[PDB]
């Protein structure tokens, strides 16, 4: 049989307000696609202004994870703001815990965002542009102390290949993205081009030695890779004004996924011109990276979106149409709107959106 | 969750203490032969099912009009035809259980009568 | 020109608009000309009065037949036989006197209702100059009367409205007065305090007036304050005082119910059971089809009955046909029935002054506390939601007890009557309000409270959300014409949410629990819809809950039973398919269809444009006007309410048909 | 009750010609009841070679 | 007594008919917004947690 | 207060008593207690609003 | 047309001394009365009040 | 304007 039970949620806040109630339950009764098994999943984020005079925004991010009986923990703060409309910064730390290792970190990076082409023949005359190929340029400072005797071997380790071979800048990608992530970065468009090592040196910080070590990367996109198209859209800034938090996390095993993602923050609903306002067109990323890993099992689908506007706010063109509604509680379900669910938890990039405005 | 359920029963249940409890002071006669203890529950438990059987049509076809879709082209009529069959027997086996005789017997189909 | 259209349908819109039925609105009227328009219309009043006391007429002293009893007199003569004014008396000697009495008192009404419309008149044109004088009266500073408009109302005519309750008071002194010496002087009727006579009416007349002159003193000397109906009088007092008439009415109704039944009322109520009626359009004596007419003998056709010659309206028994309770019922839900109407109107009125008062601001500037209350938005709210909550509970509980007690009737899924609500009656402490109580009385309150709930939700619409409500508020809308119908389709459509529509409802609403009246007052057991139909077990009532009377008919089959005297009737027969007639054209207009309708209509304006010249000529102009749906709601309100209340007065006027002998049950 | 079927319809014609010829009428038609994969819909294009 | 049950329950879904044909859409969704709010009130000061059903009330068409 | 052709008191405070057409009336009520008021040496508002 | 007053208060000073144990409510502030004296002397009234 | 069609149509997904 293999249903795929998930029920969707979707409230909106009106005015100039973007912000969103999200939460989604998905109930699959088939093995994931997971070499080690069981994989259950805690992840919590976090955000909210330091100071918005200049766009500091606190965002921390804890991953809890048990996969095959071993306890991984990734917590992560950072303070990213927007330093101009093509480069922002950031300034943060964290710590890496898998069973009794745990080495923490501190880092600060720049992310650059640049578009191949800035031609206004394309803003006028589409209306709402999807592909949008472009290149961030990572530039990555991070420190890390080093405590344990294992992270002395991997610092030793990791100078002196550098030291010895040439090839370490492409080879590390091989490394870097560990199992099928490779295979996602070409399908999603995304290129990893060889990394600038500007150098690894160790000083003796605070209570030991630390490796200091400077990095930057300029990974592309063909278009698809959600991290350049809506580089001013994925980090809402600007319409932040209360702390935003998302609570996710999957319990799976080798018979069933079971998917609880939680959610408040802005950026829901994005105008789509002039006062029309739309639900934010829909990452791709996700979309076909779940895309080699949902395509392996057919699945009955019976899932339930209900989208709950704010007072005085009507829909219109809702593509598929919405099945049910209740002044507000608009509600998606079987029909088109099974078909369009299937298509896009198999990988698919179809559109649904939903245009609404009061 | 789970306090309407013990309210809905709730509810009923302190109407069933209350039709009976007034039965006693709304000084009645009974049917010739009946008792006073049950005969105010028997139209308390009518009226209760009267109410919870509109309450149930209500909510069953307000939800298999949210969960019909296309995919109910069968089982929409097979089970409107079950229900039928299952009425249809029940005017045989339970409602009016044999077709009119006579005390001894005997079949009038004409009008000998 | 597809203009020259536009402002044709661009007249009837339901903007801001003349609308006819609005000429005599308080808001053009001041107090002169609402004293003056009162006293014309108490002047017409005094000629119907009139005009039915010569319909009271049986014998025409100078000589000749009288008139045949009709309703408009047969609901007073109780009271005309109450005062010694007719009487019911065998012979024809004392009922010379009766007629030569109403002749009297009918020319008297006359004169007095011919002066009362000629002061109004003047009222009405701002004219208080005396002929005889030549002098001119001042409306807001006048003398009352004279020396005795001196040493009470020391001059200083009532400035305002609450400076006006007491002189008010003591002018309505003056009338219990007046009366008290009309009865002592005229009708003979000394004041004796024998509370079972009409002498106690005149004792308790002079009682009332010293009552109501002590208080119109204090009044006079010490003002209350609603304070703001001081202001706009027009409609703020207009519409409290409306609804305070219409609690008053229903509690005069009440009266009528208990008083016309008791023994102190028999020689006037009762007595009427003793009595033959000849009533206009009752079963008259029919011919064959050849009389050849010839009087004093028949000779061809001989008619139903050898007496009452030609075409004479049959006699017809006091007591077979109920004439006491008849009447008796008449005039309670006439009564009845227009104190929920001023109710309904009162509270109607009241939200038009209360969103004038909102759209201006000066809602929240109000100060006294029946404003201050509502002003919450919230409080709104949950007076609303308790009322609904309250409305639901007790019209769920007694429509499943009504329909149980159905199905225990017909044994439906193999129920027995002994299964039904036959146990459940009033307590014995609440037992003395009735005779014979039984489930039909304790069904009978509960339909009562549950219609009074269920027009009290929109009254308390029309009262709280005039302007805005909780939904309107989280939308982005406000209501401000108290008449508008629609804003449209949008949000799924917004009918009927201005308070013009909130008091259509509350009339369709009471429709129900005021008809119940008609169902009671006439014994027709409301308790369950199928009464003494012989299909299972509704004749076992009488004997299952132990009934001393045996009530007409269930809710249903009382549509069969004393019908049976509605179609025995010609005029009775009329009146219920004129009013079906009335009734289902209110259809045209409630349904969801006057654009249809206007296209139509213009259709049909195109057809006889089209047809005036392929067979007629010249210009065809005239253009065919459809009802909007402000229109059409008022005329199908009125359509409607009349519709069943032309009837509701059929089941009332048709006979009582409620005999106390309970039928033994069907073994 | 059944799986999600969601049939396609599609007919193909071809037509060849004889001898040396390598010719050939192509006539197609395709319907399929599911979305389309595109970011941006609906799409209509009319090819013409 | 099924002849007549066949008559009580035609004439109460004839006459239901009036609580939508009738011009009284937005009087029936501003009366449900009345209920939704009563209920849960009734739900949360007196009983607990969100009520957030809502009454639905037929659009015209 | 007798307004020109076509225009309209809107927040007449205190109200007025009965519009007449294009003209209005104050009397008694809250418009006798602010005559009252101003007569005994307040200096409340009365405005009166009004528009085409 | 109106006023509405709330006053809620809690504070030392509500009670003075008088001699020998008696203790009295504070003499009632001079300037409050005198000022409103010269703005509630525009419409006579019949005021209730009642003191606790 | 094939679209346009489909944007202005009416909700054809009721039960
Ligand atoms: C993911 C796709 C691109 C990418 C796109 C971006 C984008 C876009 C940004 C960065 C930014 C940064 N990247 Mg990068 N970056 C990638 C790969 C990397 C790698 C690596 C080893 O592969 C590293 C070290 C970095 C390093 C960095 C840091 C310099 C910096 C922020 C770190 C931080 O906040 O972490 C915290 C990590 C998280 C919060 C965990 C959750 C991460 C996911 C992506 C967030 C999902 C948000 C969810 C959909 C919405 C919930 C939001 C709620 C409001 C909280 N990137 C890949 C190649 N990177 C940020 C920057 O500009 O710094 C100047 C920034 O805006
Ligand atoms: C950018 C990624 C995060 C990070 C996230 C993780 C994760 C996730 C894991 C580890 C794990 C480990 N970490 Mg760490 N770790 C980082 C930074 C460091 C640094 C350093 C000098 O900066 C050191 C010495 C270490 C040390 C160690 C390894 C000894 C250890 C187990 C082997 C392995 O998986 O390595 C992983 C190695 C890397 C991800 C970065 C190694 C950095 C090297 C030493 C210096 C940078 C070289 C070059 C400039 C950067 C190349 C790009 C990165 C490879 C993406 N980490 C940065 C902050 N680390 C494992 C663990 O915790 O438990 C098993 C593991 O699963
Ligand atoms: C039952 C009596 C009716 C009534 C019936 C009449 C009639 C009839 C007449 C007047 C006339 C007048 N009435 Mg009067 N009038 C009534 C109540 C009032 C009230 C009031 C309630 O405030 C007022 C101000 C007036 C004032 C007036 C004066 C304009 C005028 C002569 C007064 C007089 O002779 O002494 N009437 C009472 C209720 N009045 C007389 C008039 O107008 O002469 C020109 C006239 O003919
Ligand atoms: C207009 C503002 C004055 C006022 C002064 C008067 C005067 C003066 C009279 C009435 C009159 C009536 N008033 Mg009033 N009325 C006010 C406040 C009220 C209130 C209330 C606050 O609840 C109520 C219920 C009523 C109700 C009533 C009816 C009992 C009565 C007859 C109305 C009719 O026939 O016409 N008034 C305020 C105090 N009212 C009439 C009455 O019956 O007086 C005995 C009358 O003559
Ligand atoms: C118990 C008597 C009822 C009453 C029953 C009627 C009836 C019935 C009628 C009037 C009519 C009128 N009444 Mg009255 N009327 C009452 C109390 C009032 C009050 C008030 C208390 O302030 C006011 C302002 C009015 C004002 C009015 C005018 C609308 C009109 C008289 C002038 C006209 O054109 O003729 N009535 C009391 C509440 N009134 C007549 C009218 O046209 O109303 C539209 C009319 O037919
Ligand atoms: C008494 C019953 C009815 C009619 C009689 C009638 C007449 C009528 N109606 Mg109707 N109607 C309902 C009842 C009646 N509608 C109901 C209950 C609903 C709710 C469902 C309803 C609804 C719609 C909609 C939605 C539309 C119309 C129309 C439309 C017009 C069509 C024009 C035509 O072809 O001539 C047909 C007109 C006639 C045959 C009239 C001839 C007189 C005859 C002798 C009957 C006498 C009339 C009456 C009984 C006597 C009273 C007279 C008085 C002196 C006492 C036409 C005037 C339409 C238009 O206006 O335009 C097309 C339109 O759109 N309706
Ligand atoms: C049987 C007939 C009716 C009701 C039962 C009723 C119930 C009701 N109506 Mg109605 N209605 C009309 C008939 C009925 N209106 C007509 C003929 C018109 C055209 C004139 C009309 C018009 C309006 C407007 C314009 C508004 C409303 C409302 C409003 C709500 C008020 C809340 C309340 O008092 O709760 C009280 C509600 C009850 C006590 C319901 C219980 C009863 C029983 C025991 C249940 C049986 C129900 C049914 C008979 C059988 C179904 C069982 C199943 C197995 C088949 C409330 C649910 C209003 C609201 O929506 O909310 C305020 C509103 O604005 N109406
Ligand atoms: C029945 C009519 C329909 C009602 C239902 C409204 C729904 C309309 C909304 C349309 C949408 C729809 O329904 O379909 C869609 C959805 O539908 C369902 O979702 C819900 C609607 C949330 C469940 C239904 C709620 C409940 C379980 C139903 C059952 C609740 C029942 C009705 C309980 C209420 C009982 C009443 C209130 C009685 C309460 C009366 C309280 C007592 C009597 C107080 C008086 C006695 C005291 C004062 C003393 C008496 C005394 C004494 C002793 C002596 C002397 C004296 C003088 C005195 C007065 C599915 O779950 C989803 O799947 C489906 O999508
Ligand atoms: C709102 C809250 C109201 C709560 C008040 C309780 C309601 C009580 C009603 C039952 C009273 C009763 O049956 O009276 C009992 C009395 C007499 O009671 C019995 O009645 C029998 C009638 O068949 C006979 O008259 C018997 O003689 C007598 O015993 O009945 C009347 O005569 C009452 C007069 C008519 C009542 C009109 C009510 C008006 C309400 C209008 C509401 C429309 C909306
Ligand atoms: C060649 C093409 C055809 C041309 C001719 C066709 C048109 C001829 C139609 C003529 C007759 C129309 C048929 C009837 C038309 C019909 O049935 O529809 C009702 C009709 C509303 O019609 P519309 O205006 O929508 O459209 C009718 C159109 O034909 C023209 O208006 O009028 C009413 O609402 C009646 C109420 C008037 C106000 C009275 C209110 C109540 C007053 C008191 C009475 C009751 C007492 C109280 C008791 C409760
Ligand atoms: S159906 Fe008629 S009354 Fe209702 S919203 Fe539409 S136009 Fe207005
Ligand atoms: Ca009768």
């Amino acid at each position: 049989v293999t249903t795929a039970h998930s029920d969707y949620e979707i409230v909106l806040e009106g005015g100039s307000s973007s912000w969103g109630k999200v939460k989604a339950r998905a109930k699959v009764n088939a093995p994931p696609a997971s070499p080690l098994l069981p994989a259950d999943c805690d992840v919590k984020l976090n955000v909210k202004p330091l100071d918005p005079a200049k766009g500091f925004v606190r965002i921390s991010a804890v991953f809890e994870s048990i996969v095959d009986s071993t306890k991984n923990k990734l917590t992560i703060e950072a303070d990213i703001a927007n330093e101009t409309k093509e480069r922002r910064i950031s300034v943060g730390e964290g710590m890496v815990s898998v069973g009794d290792f745990s080495h923490t970190f501190s880092f600060e990076g720049s992310v650059v965002n640049l578009f191949y082409y800035r031609s206004d023949a394309v803003r006028r005359n589409v209306p709402n542009p999807i592909y949008m190929q472009g290149r961030q340029f990572h530039d990555i400072l991070m420190k890390v102390p080093l405590d344990n005797n294992d992270l002395i071997d991997t610092w030793e380790g990791t100078v002196k290949a550098i030291g010895s071979t040439g090839a370490f800048n492409d080879w590390i990608r091989d490394f870097w993205f560990i199992g099928p992530a490779f295979t996602a970065l070409n399908e999603g468009g995304q290129r990893i081009s060889r990394i600038e090592v500007n150098g690894l040196n160790t000083e003796s910080g605070p209570k030991g030695p630390v490796g200091v070590s400077r990095w930057r990367f300029s990974h592309g996109g063909s278009g698809m890779v959600d991290s350049i198209s809506r580089w001013a859209e994925l980090f809402p800034s600007d319409k932040l004004n209360r702390p935003a938090q998302v609570e996710a996390g999957f319990r799976s095993d080798s018979q069933g996924i079971e998917v609880k993602v939680d959610g408040e923050f802005p950026g829901v609903s994005v105008d789509a011109g002039g006062g029309l306002r739309r639900i934010l067109n829909h990452p791709l990323i996700p979309l076909v990276h779940h895309g080699m890993v949902g395509k392996f099992n057919n699945f009955n689908v019976d899932a339930q979106l209900k989208v709950v506007l704010p007072k005085g706010y009507k829909i219109r063109y809702a593509a598929p149409q919405y099945r049910s509604q209740n002044l507000e509680e608009y509600r998606w379900s079987g029909g088109a709107y099974a078909r369009w669910v299937e298509h896009v938890c198999k990988g698919g990039v179809g559109q649904f959106e939903i245009l609404y405005a009061q | 969750n789970g306090k309407l359920i013990a309210l809905a029963v709730g509810g009923a249940v302190l109407m069933g203490a209350l039709f009976f409890s007034v039965s006693f002071l709304t000084g009645y006669i009974p049917a010739p032969n009946h008792s006073a203890i049950l005969t105010p529950l028997r139209s308390f438990m009518g009226w209760f099912l009267l109410i919870f059987c509109a309450s149930i049509i209500i909510m069953g076809l307000g939800k298999m009009s949210s969960a019909i879709s296309d995919k109910w082209f069968l089982s929409f009529p097979l089970s409107i035809f079950v229900i039928v069959m299952v009425m249809f027997l029940s005017l045989r086996v339970y409602w009016e259980k044999g077709r009119t005789t006579t005390v001894d017997g005997k079949y009038i189909r004409t009008t000998a009568e | 020109d597809a203009a020259k259209m536009r402002r044709f349908l661009f007249q009837r819109t339901e903007t801001r608009s003349t609308k006819w039925y609005q000429i005599f609105d308080t808001e053009k009227l001041d107090d002169e000309q609402v004293v003056g328009g009162h006293l014309a219309l108490l002047g017409v009043l005094g000629f119907i009065m009139g005009i039915y006391y010569i319909s009271g007429i049986q014998v025409f002293p100078w000589g000749a037949p009288g008139f045949h009893d009709n309703w408009f007199y047969l609901t007073i003569k109780p009271r005309m036989v109450s005062l010694g004014i007719d009487t019911y008396s065998t012979k024809t000697a004392d009922l010379e006197a009766a007629g030569a009495r109403l002749l009297g008192w009918a020319a008297f009404h006359f004169l007095v209702g011919s002066v009362l419309i000629f002061g109004g008149w003047r009222h009405w044109t701002h004219n208080l100059t005396n002929p005889f004088t030549g002098r001119c009266g001042n409306f807001r500073d006048f003398r009352f009367l004279g020396k005795f408009g001196d040493v009470v109302f020391n001059g200083t005519s009532a400035k305002s409205y609450k400076e006006a309750l007491g002189p008010h008071a003591v002018y309505m002194s003056l009338l219990f007065l007046g009366w008290g010496i009309v009865m002592w002087a005229i009708l003979g009727f000394a004041p004796i305090p024998d509370f079972q006579t009409i002498n106690s009416e005149t004792f308790m007349s002079f009682v009332f007036a010293v009552i109501f002159f002590a208080l119109g003193i204090y009044w006079w000397n010490n003002p209350p304050n609603a304070a703001i109906h001081l202001n706009d009088d027009m409609k703020a007092a207009f519409s409290v005082h409306l609804t305070a008439i219409g609690y008053i009415n229903i509690a005069l109704g009440c009266i009528a119910f208990v008083a016309f039944q008791q023994p102190s009322f028999a020689p006037y109520y009762k007595e009427l059971d003793k009595l033959v009626f000849y009533l206009y359009g009752e079963p008259f004596n029919r011919v064959s089809f050849n009389f050849v007419e010839q009087g004093g003998k028949v000779i061809s056709g001989a008619k139903e009955f050898a007496d009452f010659p030609a075409y004479a309206i049959l006699p017809k028994s006091g007591e077979a046909f109920g004439m006491a309770r008849v009447v008796t019922n008449l005039i309670v839900f006439n009564h009845i029935i227009c104190g929920v109407l001023y109710v309904f109107a009162g509270v109607y009125h009241g939200g038009q002054y209360l969103l004038k008062i909102q759209l201006n601001g000066m809602y929240n500037q109000i100060k006294s506390i029946w404003i201050t209350k509502g002003r919450d938005q919230e409080v709104q709210v949950k007076i609303l939601g308790t009322v609904m909550a309250l409305c639901f509970a007790t019209m769920l509980s007694v429509y499943a007890v009504i329909v149980w007690n159905t199905i225990c009737e017909l044994n439906i899924f193999g129920t027995n009557i002994t299964m039904s609500f036959y146990w459940l009656k009033p307590l014995p402490i609440f037992q003395w309000m009735f005779a014979d109580p039984s489930i039909n009385d304790w069904v009978m309150a509960h339909v009562i409270t549950a219609g009074s709930l269920f027009s009290l939700i929109a009254l308390v619409r029309i009262a709280f959300f005039a302007h805005t409500s909780p939904l309107w508020d989280d939308l982005g809308l406000k209501k401000n014409s108290y008449s508008f119908p629609c804003l449209g389709p949008v949000y799924g459509g917004t009918c009927g949410v201005s308070i013009q529509d909130q008091l259509w409802f509350a009339m369709l609403w009471g429709i129900k629990g005021l008809s119940a009246v008609c169902w009671y007052i006439d014994g027709a057991w409301i308790a369950s819809m199928m009464y003494g139909v012989p299909a299972a077990d509704a004749k076992a009532w009488d004997s299952i809950a132990h009934l001393h009377h045996h009530y007409t008919s269930g809710i249903f089959y009382y549509f069969w039973t004393e019908t049976v005297t509605i179609f025995s009737s010609s005029h009775l027969s009329t009146i219920l398919m004129i009013g079906h007639l009335v009734w289902f054209i209110s259809f045209a207009v409630w349904f969801e269809d006057r654009g249809s309708r206007l296209e139509g209509a213009d259709i049909q304006t195109r057809t006889i444009r089209w047809l005036g010249k392929k067979f007629l000529n010249r210009d065809v102009n005239f253009r065919f006007p459809v009802l909007t749906i402000s229109d059409s709601k008022l005329a199908g309100t009125f359509l409607y309410f009349g519709g069943t209340f032309m009837l509701v007065f059929l089941f009332l006027a048709n006979g009582f048909y409620q005999t106390n002998s309970p039928l033994p049950p069907p073994v | 009750g059944s799986n999600d079927v969601t049939t396609a319809h599609s007919d193909y014609e071809i037509v060849l010609e004889g001898g040396s010829s390598s010719w050939g009428k192509v006539k197609a038609r395709a319907k399929v009841n599911a979305p389309p994969a595109s970011p941006l819909l609906p799409a209509d294009c009319d090819v013409k070679l």
